[PDB]
């Protein structure tokens, strides 16, 4: 559909059978979730935001459903204040910014 | 609450 | 336009007669620019996200052109890593998220 930006663009996602709220975030290169357990191999990464840098774990080829859309891709996990769907998965689901 | 979720890849 | 998210959504802005580049950020409540001199009264504020908080200056009723569309609103100024157009002004220029 079409999502207004008068309020934060929060949507339900589903990952590993858990329901979570995340923010559709054109200002994020990547998808970053609050601390959680995921299966398999991972690698540590440092990402930057508004106030400095945080450490995350990078997991690849994780299935995630984002407002009804099946996606499979990389998920970074760490101390983000809010779950973020970044450009890597917005593109996957066909999301554009229109004005 | 924080309000600016800029995020840059590694 | 309908902007795709293959690349960071960096666009032309014009503020106080200066040409800059800014990131259209649906993950930001408010607009924050790198340090610059703007006219008029300001108030200090803190804004936060990944990596913690920074101290900014808040100016009101500032004209800014974003990708050709005129806005007038509240502009924060401070140590952000990139000029950021937030929802406050994305709404003004008619932005929605579409998928």
């Amino acid at each position: 559909p079409q999502i207004t930006l008068w309020k934060r663009p929060l949507v339900t996602i589903r990952i590993g059978g858990q329901l979570k709220e995340a923010l559709l975030n054109t200002g994020a290169d990547n998808t970053v979730l609050e601390e959680m357990n995921l299966p398999g191999k991972w690698k540590p990464k440092m990402i930057g935001g508004i106030g400095g840098f945080i450490k995350v774990r990078q997991y690849d080829q994780i299935p995630i459903e984002i407002c009804g859309h099946k996606a499979i891709g990389t998920v970074l996990v760490g101390p983000t204040p809010v779950n973020i769907i970044g450009r890597d998965l917005l593109t996957q689901i066909g999301c554009t910014l229109n004005f | 609450r924080p309000g600016n979720f800029l995020q840059n890849r590694p």
